[PDB]
């Protein structure tokens, strides 16, 4: 689903 | 040297596809069947989402000569149903499911409730081994799953899908998309793409682009999500 930017 | 300054292609950063692949299975496995286990804790984001894929889609269903129709529609790596509920159901006579975790599946029964009655076949297929039937679908609805895919395998499945759809009919890729080039998520083994990747993906399946929207008012930290319609 929606992610942190890594 | 070799090694450039990033990746822009799937065959960059995947090792091993066999194991790309059932390293996702085994973590989808393990999620809780939920809203927030779909969408990875963020939850409370869910109607920011619906109600602007509701709006999104809806010009296509209510305006124009050339409406899309509202008989059928898939929904791809659909989980519980959280989209199906919510965004599907309501504007379409009959929904199809598509998703690897039969458990999702299941759950969906539950989760959707009486409304659910209207969802006619649920798929427990990877997406890359599924052939939607031609001649289908008025909406294709493919959401938060492209980069559980490799390109070739996510090309030929979109071309699959074009067959799928009937007069007038679109597919709806919803997706995180990367500031720059192609970045894997060993965690729960996945990639995110650039939107020049996913542009390329679309034009190989034989798509044409119809709308391409960011989605707004979404969590700061988290990678930008767009929403293209094709056929
Ligand atoms: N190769 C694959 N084929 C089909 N479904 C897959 C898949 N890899 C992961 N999935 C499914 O992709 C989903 C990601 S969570 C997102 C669920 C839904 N699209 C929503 O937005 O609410 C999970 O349900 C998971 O089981």
């Amino acid at each position: 689903x929606p992610r942190r930017r890594s | 040297g070799l090694v450039p300054r990033g990746s822009h292609m799937t065959s960059e950063v995947i090792e091993d596809e066999k194991q790309f692949y059932s390293k996702a299975k085994t973590y989808w496995k393990q999620i809780p069947p939920t809203v927030d286990g779909m969408l990875g804790g963020y939850g409370h984001i869910s109607s920011i989402d619906i109600n602007s894929s509701r709006k999104f889609l809806q010009r296509f269903l209510r305006e124009g000569p050339n409406k899309t129709g509202t008989s059928c529609a898939l929904d791809c790596g659909a989980g519980i149903g959280r989209i199906t509920k919510r965004l599907l159901l309501p504007l379409f006579r009959e929904v199809d499911m598509v998703d690897i975790t039969e458990d999702f599946l299941v759950q969906a029964k539950t989760y959707l409730g009486e409304e659910g009655k209207r969802v006619r076949n649920y798929f427990c297929c990877g997406l890359q081994d599924f052939t939607p039937e031609p001649d289908s679908y008025d909406v294709i609805w493919i959401q938060w799953v492209i980069g559980h895919l490799t390109d070739q395998h996510l090309a030929e499945f979109l071309r699959r899908c074009k067959g799928s759809l009937r007069p007038n009919g679109i597919i709806v890729i919803k997706d995180n998309m990367a500031q720059e080039g192609v970045i894997l998520d060993d965690v729960d083994s996945s990639v995110c793409r650039d939107l020049d990747v996913v542009r390329r993906i679309i034009c190989s399946a034989g798509l044409s682009l119809l709308a391409e929207e960011r989605q707004e008012n979404l969590p700061d930290e988290i990678y930008h999500v767009y929403s293209f319609a094709l056929r």
